[PDB]
């Protein structure tokens, strides 16, 4: 499969290879930091079963509404 | 590109040439009399303004830079009407316009000096008394309603602030006419620069940004200008008269502005019924109405002055 | 009728699509395939338009409205008369558009010249494109464009404006501001100076490059140059509409609040929060 | 140019490059897993 | 008095009639380059008239 | 990251709310969760026993009862009757060492309160209506607390000032309307504090092409007047003459008692609560005959 | 007088008199919209005009502590509404100020 | 196949792993901002326990 | 540039690696579904 | 591996590096000082258990 | 351009100052860890 370098440059590709680990590396760190379950920064001595989770729905009193009337 | 000539001794006969011209001196940015106290002026205004924003924080240095955005240096209060006012409350205001406003005009001067020493047609400097014109609405309206309090404050989001606060205080700018033309001449200023600036850089590889030339002996540059927007839209101008478009489009901008400042609080108080009265303003279904006892309770009263006093309510 | 100098350049060649076949000309016109299909959109967009005028409530010119569709629809097309026919329109401004943009890129290849123009417009478009089709969109209904009436219109700029209490302070639009504004003062010096040049007062030879690059290092404390300042222009002026189409598209689907709100960051910088 | 001398050694060093992260990619989400699952 | 005439009204009808004097002359500036034209049934002017072909004089150096 | 819009106007006016999906799904949450849960009600014959009991005069004893479980619920805890009483004498308005139980002084004031905001301001709160825990919401002190402070603070707009208006009705300029430029960035500044005090932009209430239009604006333009009237009337009556009751801790640094704004009940919702109706089910706080019809169970 | 005549035997809409064949319609143009006649009519469907200005017949200075510092009319809510900053806030108001002869 | 023949591979490749990333990142963001697929908050719950439309 | 043989040779490892990839996803739809299945 | 410095100059790299960490430690550093948990300019004095946490499950 | 026996005497500086630096920040973590731990 070495012959894949022959097509692209090899000093080209080990720039764009860092370069995008970087930003996926940033990227799932700041998805994550901004989550509740994994704010790891703020909550990160929680035990697995007190961090928190995702709701299996969320609830409501039948005649509140979180937005306004319209049409 | 990236091969740059580089010229030892001076071009015009990198470096600059110093020498005449007949009256004008070359060499140095040119101020002249009126340049220099141009400066003057306008630094003693750029001065008072900026120790007003200071000291308005306390002479912070760090609020200062921090909060500089809503910094001003702010008109006087209305009921003064045109009467001088406390130094602390638009004194200093009224002073720094005065600069400015004398700054602005030594620095046209200079621009007219220059524009005829180097023997050139006196087109700049009234380009440039067209903006000043719209400047001066900004004094002459507040004039002729009769208080300096409805001067634009000095300050970045404050002059913002007066900017949405005038066009509500008389019922919504959109519907002055000569605002909307203004309008029209602002987009179609950036239109024309669009249309040329592309023209002239499709044409440059066969010289036409060289335009003076393709002025005074016409190149297949300036040809093809022509038919390219005559084969597009049926019409075409000149590579002179190209820049007369332009010209009276940017010109124009500023004066039907100036011209719609002065009518407003003058002539016409609410732009909105305006609007109505001359069939401007689109129908649409109502969506409230008002009984005849909600007509009387929903009237409020104009604002009138802030409380000067701390009232108890001891009961 | 023809320039005394045009015959010549009228030739064969150049086309996108059509070949040989549309690339002809009517009076002034410049045909071709798109500009087939801009009569086509042109005609159709703009019987629609009156069409929409005989439906409302009047003929005056300033109070025609053709307004978009409830909220309600969502992306689907709504029924005609409730905002239906804005929708076909929105087509039929965009063939139009998108027409006009490539056979303008057939007239300049037809006589040599670089594409400058076609995309210059192309920013145009952008920021129409971004009105009507990709902030609706990111909003998810067709009825957050505006609708198509000269003062009806300007109605809805007023209350998209107040949607953010203060757009003044967007900070993207503040740059496009200083964009429309920096462009027309360059339009007013460009043009003022080629005009002085080529017409001096009575009895004065004609100006000079050299002249004008003196003055204009007077005004500004350097030299731009013949090319720089067509490329100036083109900058600052197709700056300008792509910054307005940044401002608007920032405004409800990435930010939501007031925008004087928006200014808390700088506010907060750690250095002195 | 790239001759098929440098190739496959290059071929060998992005391999176990490659292979190396990855295993230390995969004891950060086995230490990750311990402290917080995420299914 | 005038009900609906008002100065602002006034003022903008005064704008029109010189922006479309300003019109023509832009156009008749725009026609000193390739004017008159040619057309099969002879020269045509449009309108307006152009303006002449302009002759420019370059500052001596003999 | 999804954008809730809400059209509160005519096609293509743009008078529209925009609100951010997940933020809004949070503060809802933080509401919905919270919400405290009332105790049901009873229907016993007999006289009262009451020693000093001067506003809840007309419910029956277990209505009363209801009540102040409630009361400490919405304003102290659960079970914090202490908060209010000496324990030992419900009756006292003082301390064993004789000095006033403020507390109980303040509460008896915010009953009165709360039934002229029920019953006078019905075109504000409607059959929405107020508890203690619209503003308190389950703690001592509402948000939205202020004071005087300087004397343009548009605040006063709720308390002793009338008159926000300043566009011209009518084409001409006239001596009728003298507003300044400045006045208008006055009314601004008011304008940008409700519309943040609800949640909403000025669409909410105007259509932007005429802020003085009535019949262009939604008609919520009209309730908010009266929240407008109801707040002058809640701060000059009943909150603002509390000043000699409160210990020094609670005023301001004129010495002035805290003060209420469209905030104190709004919390930055567009309705208090997102509209939950909980002061149908206290008949001690109507200040009604009847309730959306429900007659109130006198004695 | 909103609908026209319904025979009641046939149950075809009359007008002017004489049946129509169909379900008929009021026509109206788009939603109903009508043109505005003119100012007047705009004005009789608001409030009435605002009451004048309660305006005071002289001044009182508050005491220095309660002067702003900055004049700008919306700066309460353009930044003070979001800046908590404590030395800032200090800043919005005049210091106390005392002749030296009183301390 | 001889397609390699009228298309650069050189080329394609490239187009090929730029395709699948930008599906694959859609995919995942259309997932992540649903409610019965929110893994990163809700990915412990059993799936009779996750958010279900509405019937 | 390209020849038939470089065709065949590439074509050979382009169809492994598809291969590769669709078990791998194949693997991923699979424990996905265990997880928490969509229809 | 001293051969990758045949490859990539010295001169370029030590730059960028430099770069990189004096980027990296500022952002970190700054995250962490706008954080409740380590603000610790107001509460670096506070003990691990008088430190605040941020809120748990409450999982009824 | 560069020698064998440069990069040789660089990459030993170069690894030796990220050992280093590795060694102060892995300090600076177990004093930070032991102050306020992360988990
Ligand atoms: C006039 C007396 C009173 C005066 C006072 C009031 C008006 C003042 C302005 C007067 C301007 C001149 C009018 C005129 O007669 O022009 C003839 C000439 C045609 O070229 P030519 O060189 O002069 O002649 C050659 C031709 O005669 C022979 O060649 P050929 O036989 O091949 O030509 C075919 C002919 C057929 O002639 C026509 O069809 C004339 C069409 C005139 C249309 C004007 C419409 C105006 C109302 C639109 C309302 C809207 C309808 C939708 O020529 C053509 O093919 C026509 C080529 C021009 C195409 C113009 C396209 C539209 C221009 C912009 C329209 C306004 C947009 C706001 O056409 C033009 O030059 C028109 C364009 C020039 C003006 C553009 C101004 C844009 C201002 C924008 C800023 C507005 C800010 C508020
Ligand atoms: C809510 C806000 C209101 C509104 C309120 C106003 C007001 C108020 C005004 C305008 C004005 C203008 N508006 Mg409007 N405007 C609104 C909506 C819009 C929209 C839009 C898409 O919605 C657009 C495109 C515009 C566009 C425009 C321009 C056409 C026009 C300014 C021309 C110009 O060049 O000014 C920029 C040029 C100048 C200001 C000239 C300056 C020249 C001087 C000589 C420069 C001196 C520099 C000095 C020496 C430097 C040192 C200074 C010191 C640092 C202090 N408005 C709405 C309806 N608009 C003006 C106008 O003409 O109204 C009729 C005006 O006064
Ligand atoms: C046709 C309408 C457009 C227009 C046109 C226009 N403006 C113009 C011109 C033209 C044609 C000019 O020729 C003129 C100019 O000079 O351009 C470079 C100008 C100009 N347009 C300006 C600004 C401007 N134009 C604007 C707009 C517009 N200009 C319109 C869009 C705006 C907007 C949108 O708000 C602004 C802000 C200026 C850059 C310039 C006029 C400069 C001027 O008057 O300066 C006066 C002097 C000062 C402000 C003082 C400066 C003080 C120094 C900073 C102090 C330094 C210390 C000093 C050395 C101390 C003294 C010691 C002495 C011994 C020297
Ligand atoms: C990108 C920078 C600026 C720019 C540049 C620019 N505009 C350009 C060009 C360039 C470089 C051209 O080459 C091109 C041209 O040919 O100019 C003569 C054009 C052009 N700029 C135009 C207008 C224009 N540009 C504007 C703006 C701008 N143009 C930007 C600020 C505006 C604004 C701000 O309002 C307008 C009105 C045209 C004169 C022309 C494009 C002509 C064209 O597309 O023609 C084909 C279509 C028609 C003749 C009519 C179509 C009718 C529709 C089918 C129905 C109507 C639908 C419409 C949405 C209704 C709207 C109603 C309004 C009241 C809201
Ligand atoms: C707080 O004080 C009020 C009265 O100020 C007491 O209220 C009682 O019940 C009311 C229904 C009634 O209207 C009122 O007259 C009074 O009877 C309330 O119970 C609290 O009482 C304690 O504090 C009393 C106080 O006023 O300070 C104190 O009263 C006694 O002492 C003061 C001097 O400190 C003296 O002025 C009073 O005359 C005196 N009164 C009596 C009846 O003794 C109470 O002392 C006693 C024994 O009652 C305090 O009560 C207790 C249990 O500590
Ligand atoms: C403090 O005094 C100022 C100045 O009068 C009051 O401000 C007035 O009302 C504001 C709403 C308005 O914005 C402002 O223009 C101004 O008109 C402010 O509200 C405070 O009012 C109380 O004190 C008033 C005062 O001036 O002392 C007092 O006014 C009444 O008494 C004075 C004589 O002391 C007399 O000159 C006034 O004409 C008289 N006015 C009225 C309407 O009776 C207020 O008393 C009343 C009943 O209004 C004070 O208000 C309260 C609740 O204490
Ligand atoms: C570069 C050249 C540009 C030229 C075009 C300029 C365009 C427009 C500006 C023209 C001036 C506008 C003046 C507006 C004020 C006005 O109309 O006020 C009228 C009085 O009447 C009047 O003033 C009558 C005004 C008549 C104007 C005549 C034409 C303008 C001549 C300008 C010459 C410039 C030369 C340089 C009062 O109105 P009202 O509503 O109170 O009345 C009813 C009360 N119940
Ligand atoms: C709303 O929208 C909603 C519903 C959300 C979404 C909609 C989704 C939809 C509609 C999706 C459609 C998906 C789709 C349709 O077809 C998807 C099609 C996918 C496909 C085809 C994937 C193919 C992958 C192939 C791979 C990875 C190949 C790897 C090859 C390798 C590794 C070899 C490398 C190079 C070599 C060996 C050369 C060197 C040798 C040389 C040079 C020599 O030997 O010389
Ligand atoms: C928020 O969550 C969302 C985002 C929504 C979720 C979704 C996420 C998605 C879709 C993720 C996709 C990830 C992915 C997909 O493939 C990720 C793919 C990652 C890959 C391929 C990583 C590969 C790393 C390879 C490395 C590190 C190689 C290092 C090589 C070294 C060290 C050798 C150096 C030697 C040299 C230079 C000497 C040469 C010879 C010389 C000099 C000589 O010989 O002379
Ligand atoms: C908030 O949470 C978020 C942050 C979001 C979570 C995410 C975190 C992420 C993604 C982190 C990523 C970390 C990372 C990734 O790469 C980290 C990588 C770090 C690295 C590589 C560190 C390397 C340091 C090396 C140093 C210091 C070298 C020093 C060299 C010296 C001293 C030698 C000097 C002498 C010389 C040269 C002489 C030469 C001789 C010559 C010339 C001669 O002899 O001639
Ligand atoms: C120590 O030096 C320091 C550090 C202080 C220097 C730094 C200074 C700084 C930072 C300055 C910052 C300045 C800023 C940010 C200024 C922003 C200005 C803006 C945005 C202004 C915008 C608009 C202003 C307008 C339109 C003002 C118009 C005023 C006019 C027309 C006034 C005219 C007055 C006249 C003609 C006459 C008055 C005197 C009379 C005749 C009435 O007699 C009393
Ligand atoms: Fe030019």
């Amino acid at each position: 499969m070495h012959r894949i370098w022959l097509m692209y440059d090899p000093r080209r590709v080990m720039v764009a290879l860092v370069g995008f680990l970087a930003v996926l590396a940033l990227v799932i760190h700041f998805v994550l930091l901004s989550s509740q379950r994994y704010s790891w920064i703020e909550n990160g001595t929680l035990g697995a079963d007190q961090a928190p989770v995702g709701a299996s729905a969320p609830a409501a009193a039948a005649e509140m509404s979180p937005l306004p009337p319209g049409r | 590109t990236r091969v740059q000539v580089r010229t030892v001794p001076e071009p015009g006969i990198f470096s600059y040439l110093a020498g005449k011209f007949g009256d004008a001196q070359i060499g140095p940015i040119y101020l002249g009399w009126a340049g220099v106290l141009s400066l003057i002026f306008g630094f003693i205004a750029i001065e008072i303004i900026g120790l007003n924003m200071w000291a308005s924080v306390g002479w912070d240095p760090v609020e200062f830079i921090r909060q500089l955005p809503w910094l001003a240096l702010e008109p006087p209060p209305p009921q003064y009407g045109l009467r001088v006012p406390p130094l602390n409350q638009g004194g200093w205001y009224l002073m720094a316009g005065f600069f400015l406003t004398v700054s602005i005009i030594l620095w046209w001067i200079r621009i007219y000096r220059r524009a005829r020493a180097l023997q050139m047609g006196s087109h700049l400097p009234w380009a440039f008394a067209s903006a000043i014109f719209l400047y001066s609405t900004f004094f002459f309206q507040p004039l002729l309603v009769g208080s300096w309090s409805e001067m634009v404050p000095f300050g970045i989001f404050p002059h913002l602030d007066w900017t949405s606060a005038f066009s509500i205080r008389y019922g919504n700018l959109y519907y002055n006419p000569f605002h909307a033309l203004s309008i029209a001449f602002l987009y179609g200023s950036a239109v024309l620069f669009a249309m040329h600036g592309a023209t002239i850089l499709a044409v440059a590889r066969m010289g036409g940004e060289r335009e003076i030339e393709q002025i005074t002996d016409r190149g297949t540059a300036a040809e093809r200008s022509m038919l390219f927007w005559r084969w597009c839209m049926g019409f075409n101008a000149t590579m002179e008269s190209i820049h007369r478009w332009a010209w009276w489009f940017a010109v124009l901008t500023t004066f039907t502005g100036g011209i719609g400042i002065l009518l407003t609080g003058t002539v016409v108080d609410n732009w909105y019924l305006w609007g109505v009265k001359h069939g401007l303003v689109a129908p649409y279904p109502a969506q409230n109405q008002l009984t005849p006892e909600q007509q009387d309770l929903l009237r409020g009263r104009y604002q009138g002055t802030a409380p000067d006093s701390f009232p108890s309510y001891v009961v | 009728a023809m320039l005394s100098f045009e015959k010549k350049y009228r030739v064969r060649g150049g086309t996108l699509i059509g070949g040989d076949l549309f690339d002809f000309w009517f009076g002034p016109f410049y045909v071709g395939f798109f500009g087939v299909t801009t009569i086509f959109f042109v005609t159709l967009g703009t019987l629609l338009c009156v069409w929409g005028a005989a439906m409302g409530p009047t003929w005056n010119l300033w109070q025609i409205n053709i307004a978009p569709p409830d909220l309600k629809y969502g992306l689907g097309l709504a029924p005609l008369r409730e905002g239906g026919l804005w929708q076909i329109i929105t087509l039929c401004a965009l063939g139009a558009f998108g027409s006009w943009a490539l056979r303008q890129a057939e007239i300049a290849r037809k006589l040599g010249m670089g594409m400058h123009i076609p995309w210059a417009y192309g920013g145009a478009i952008l920021a129409y494109t971004t009105l009507v089709v990709i902030r609706p969109f990111l909003l998810g209904a067709w009825g957050h464009g505006f609708p198509y009436g000269i003062f009806s219109h300007l109605d809805w700029v007023s209350n998209v404006g107040y949607q953010y209490l203060h757009f003044h302070y967007n900070p993207a639009h503040m740059i496009a501001v200083t964009f429309f504004f920096t462009n027309c003062l360059a339009l007013a010096m460009h043009g003022s100076l080629i005009l002085s040049v080529t017409n001096p007062p009575k009895g004065t030879p004609t100006g000079t490059s050299e002249q004008e690059n003196v003055f204009f290092r007077d005004l500004l404390g350097y030299s731009i140059g013949a090319i720089g300042i067509h490329r100036l222009g083109l900058f600052l002026a197709v700056g300008a509409a792509v910054w307005s189409a940044i401002c608007i598209v920032i405004s409800g689907p990435f930010w939501t609040q007031g925008w004087p709100e928006w200014w808390n960051w700088w506010l907060n910088l750690p250095i002195w929060k | 140019g790239m001759t098929e001398e440098e190739a496959r050694r290059f071929h060998g060093y992005m391999v176990t490059g490659t292979l190396g992260y990855v295993v230390v990619a995969s004891v950060a989400h086995f230490l990750a897993w311990s402290w917080r699952p995420w299914f | 008095m005038m009900e609906y005439i008002d100065g602002a009204q006034i003022a903008l009808y005064a704008f029109w009639l010189f922006f479309f004097g300003l019109i023509i002359y832009l156009r008749r500036e725009d026609k000193r380059e390739g004017y008159p034209l040619e057309s099969p049934q002879g020269p045509r002017d449009g309108w307006p008239k152009g303006a002449p072909k302009k002759t420019y004089v370059h500052r001596d150096h003999g | 990251a999804a954008t809730d819009t809400v059209q509160v106007g005519y096609r293509g006016t743009a008078m529209e709310q925009n609100y951010d999906h997940g933020d809004l799904k949070t503060k809802f949450a933080q509401v919905k969760l919270p919400q405290s849960p009332p105790p049901a009600g009873e229907s016993p014959p007999g006289p009262l026993p009451w020693k000093n009991v001067q506003v809840l005069n007309d419910i029956s004893i277990a209505e009363f009862n209801r009540t102040m479980i409630a009361m400490s619920t919405w304003v102290a805890g659960t079970g914090n009757c202490a908060y209010c009483h000496n324990v030992a004498a419900f009756q006292d308005d003082t301390l064993p060492n004789g000095k006033p139980l403020y507390t109980k002084i303040v509460a008896r004031r915010m009953l009165q309160m709360t039934r002229n905001i029920n019953g006078n301001y019905s075109q504000h709160v409607k059959n929405t209506g107020v508890t203690c825990y619209t503003c308190h919401m389950g703690k001592p002190l509402p948000n939205g607390l202020w004071f005087y402070s300087s004397q343009t603070d548009y605040l006063r707009h709720y308390l002793d000032r009338d008159g926000a208006r300043v566009i011209t009705q009518g084409v001409a300029p006239s001596n009728a309307n003298r507003s300044s430029t400045k006045q208008a960035e006055w009314t601004y500044a008011l304008m940008i504090s409700q519309s943040r005090s609800l949640g909403v932009n000025c669409t909410y209430c105007h259509n932007t092409r005429q802020f003085a239009s009535w019949r262009e604006a939604p008609p919520a333009r009209v309730t908010a007047y009266h929240g407008i009237l109801m707040l002058r009337d809640v701060n000059q009556n009943y909150l603002a003459p509390l000043q000699p009751v409160y210990p020094a801790v609670r005023l301001g640094a004129m010495g002035d008692a805290p003060k209420a704004q469209c905030v104190t009940c709004h919390n930055g919702a567009y309705k208090p609560l997102y509209g939950a109706q909980m002061a149908k089910d206290f008949p001690a706080m109507w200040g009604r005959a009847d309730w959306n019809g429900v007659p109130f169970p006198g004695i | 007088p909103t609908a026209w005549p319904v025979d009641p035997t046939t149950g075809q809409t009359l007008i002017n008199g004489r049946p129509v064949v169909g379900r008929v319609f009021i026509m109206r143009k788009t939603d109903g919209t009508v043109k505005y006649p003119n100012v007047a009519d705009v004005v009789a469907h608001e409030a009435l005009a605002p009451l004048p200005p309660v305006v005071g017949s002289s001044y009182q200075q508050a005491p220095i502590t309660n002067q702003r510092r900055m004049r700008g009319i919306m700066i309460q809510s353009t930044l003070w509404d979001m800046d908590r900053k404590r030395s800032a806030t200090r800043q919005r108001y005049y210091p106390a100020s005392t002749p030296a002869n009183q301390l």
